[PDB]
């Protein structure tokens, strides 16, 4: 169901998908798996994924993306919750850049996201800043950044949240 | 706490194709450029990274939304394939890089001298890289932080501009060498030392019987004798 989602939300970029979810009981383990082949320049949407699993669970929680490089493609394991001992980027929403040596990871959750993102002065208003990864699979290594995009035109976007919320 | 995104995502489940418009629409980043600082390690530049040192400052942009980037875009636009093969091809016939030798002939015109800069040929790698992409100076200098040798990549201008593709060239072509941007006495410089592969056999004896052939251009050589001198007392930390 997620999956599906998932799968229509990567659909204008080249990241493989891998083939069920309680709204009331979300899973600790492992929800979704994007693959990234060697060569490669295609951008995660990171901020909307983590977002919509918030929206997608009933019971609060907090979700996570682990990002790792496999030693031949990217890993992006999905999570409701951040695993004890999972790892975070330490970065800004100006210094973005994390580099990942072979069987090396990272990762980001939207609690800590929030806390780049209230720090950077970015605008908190939805849809107008969003972060997405942006990786570069040059091997042995894989180069991420998680850059903040913004729409090319607002005035269709502040229109859209118009159509949602006319439908409430 | 904030459920602003709640009305969009009940919208978003019922209109699939205003996701996807959407989520594509999130294509303008919202920091283009973004200060750094030297000595800055170039291994922490991505594959659409440029950087840009002048009297304005140091600054590490996006190579997408870079005019200088733009500009050079349909010259070097050139596959890694024909261009990892290409420097390895050019390391057998060293002849035409007059920039390269002159800094050996200026420094130690000996064959031991030449033996010591042929046993790293990622250095060549690095002088021709840079040289695509025009007018640099290379020195080289012994490692006192590791019996291996350093590189030091002087810039001719006070205002700096490397390509994205450039770099990208530069750090895959010299995996095992650290580049690091310093300043010293006005004059930017990338430091290529080794951190911690299919080279041809290089015949020391065959370069320096034809380095005797080879007529120099007399300004460059004191040119590098000067260089040098200036660059001496750098210390460059590790
Ligand atoms: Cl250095
Ligand atoms: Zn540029």
């Amino acid at each position: 169901t997620l999956v599906q989602r998932l799968k229509l939300i990567l659909s204008g970029g080249n990241l493989r998908c891998s083939d069920a979810c309680d709204p009331e009981r979300p899973p600790t383990r492992c929800v979704f798996q994007v693959h990234g082949q060697d060569g490669s320049n295609d951008t995660f949407p990171l901020e909307y994924v983590l977002r919509l699993m918030r929206s997608w669970a009933h019971v609060p929680c907090d979700p996570y993306v682990r990002v790792q490089n496999t030693g031949v493609s990217v890993l992006f394991q999905g999570f409701f919750f951040r695993p004890a001992d999972a790892p975070l980027a330490a970065i800004t929403a100006e210094h973005n850049n994390v580099i990942l040596a072979s069987t090396h990871s990272t990762g980001m959750s939207l609690s800590a996201l929030d806390d780049i993102k209230r720090a950077g002065g970015v605008d908190t208003r939805p849809l107008r800043a969003m972060m997405s990864v942006s990786c570069f699979v040059r091997m042995p290594r894989v180069q991420l950044s998680f850059r903040f995009m913004g729409p090319d035109d607002a005035s269709q976007t502040q229109r859209l949240l118009d159509r949602a919320e006319m439908r409430q | 706490g904030t459920d602003r995104y709640a009305p969009y995502f009940a919208y978003a489940a019922a209109q699939p194709s205003d996701e996807v418009t959407t989520v594509r629409g999130l294509s303008n980043p919202l920091i283009k450029t973004a200060p750094v600082t030297l000595p800055f390690d170039l291994g922490q530049a991505v594959a659409d990274n440029c950087l840009s040192l002048s009297g304005m400052g140091y600054y590490l942009g996006l190579g997408g939304c870079c005019p200088t980037c733009a500009a050079a875009e349909p010259r070097l636009g050139s596959d890694r394939a024909a261009l990892v093969l290409a420097y390895v091809q050019q390391l057998n016939s060293i002849y035409e890089y007059r920039v390269f030798l002159a800094s050996v002939a200026a420094r130690d015109p000996s064959e031991r001298a030449l033996e010591e800069v042929l046993a790293h040929p990622e250095l060549f790698f690095a002088y021709y890289v840079l040289r695509d992409g025009r007018d640099v100076r290379v020195l080289f200098f012994e490692d006192p932080d590791a019996g291996a040798l350093m590189m030091y990549v002087v810039f001719p201008e006070k205002s700096v501009h490397v390509h994205h593709r450039v770099l990208d060239r530069l750090l895959g072509a010299c995996a095992g060498h650290r580049i690091v941007a310093h300043v010293w006495q006005t004059m930017f410089v990338l430091v290529v030392r080794k951190k911690g592969d299919d080279v041809p056999a290089v015949s020391a004896s065959d370069i320096y019987c034809k380095m005797r052939d080879i007529s120099f251009d007399g300004e460059l050589l004191l040119e590098y004798k000067r260089l040098y001198a200036a660059f001496e007392d750098f210390r460059p930390p590790r």
